[PDB]
This record gives C-alpha cells, structure tokens and sequence, in this order.
C-alpha cells in the first residue's frame, strides 16, 4: 500500500504536469484570439487538452 | 499609396506569419524589401511627378 500510495502520488504529479501543459496552451492560445495570431480552432484544441 | 499601405499591413501580417512561423524570415525581408521598394516608387514617383 505504500508502493501504490506513493505511486498514486507520482501519477498525481503526472496529471499535474500534463494539466499544467494544457493550461499554458489555454492561456497562450487564449490571450490572442480573434486575430491573425490564434483562431478558435487550436484554441478549442487547447480547451480539449 | 495603396501598395505602401497594403505592403505595410501585409508586412505586419508577415510579422504575424513569422511570429507563428508559417512564413520564414525570407518573406519578412520580401514584404520589407518590397515595402521600401514601394516607398521609392511613391516618393521617387513624386520626383518623377
């Protein structure tokens, strides 16, 4: 239970990592919408992430 | 005049396309170069006027 316990902590850190990546793609695909920079398409790709 | 304006906002749209990387720095120097060309077309054509 210690091994599955800290293993669950490690995969928790993995979900924090991928969620951090997806969150930063949301922000820096979010601050430039409606322009030539980023459209709604890859924005909603980042929201699916 | 329309070539200077459209080359200016098109230059800035090449700054957009290079900021996203869809076009290289070559097109930046082409809209830049062609922009200065249209500058000498308009100003030098004021001289020819």
């Amino acid at each position: 239970y210690q091994a599955t316990y800290d293993s669950a902590k490690g995969d928790l850190a993995k979900a924090q990592a991928a969620a951090n990546i997806a969150q930063l793609t949301v922000n820096r695909y979010q601050k430039l919408l409606g322009t030539q920079y980023i459209s709604k398409q890859e924005y909603d790709q980042a929201l699916a992430d | 005049k329309q070539a200077v304006v459209s080359a200016q906002s098109s230059l800035d749209a090449m700054e957009a396309g290079y900021s996203v990387g869809t076009r290289t720095i070559v097109d930046v120097l082409d809209a830049t170069t062609t922009l200065y060309n249209a500058k000498q077309e308009l100003a030098n054509a004021r001289y020819n006027y």
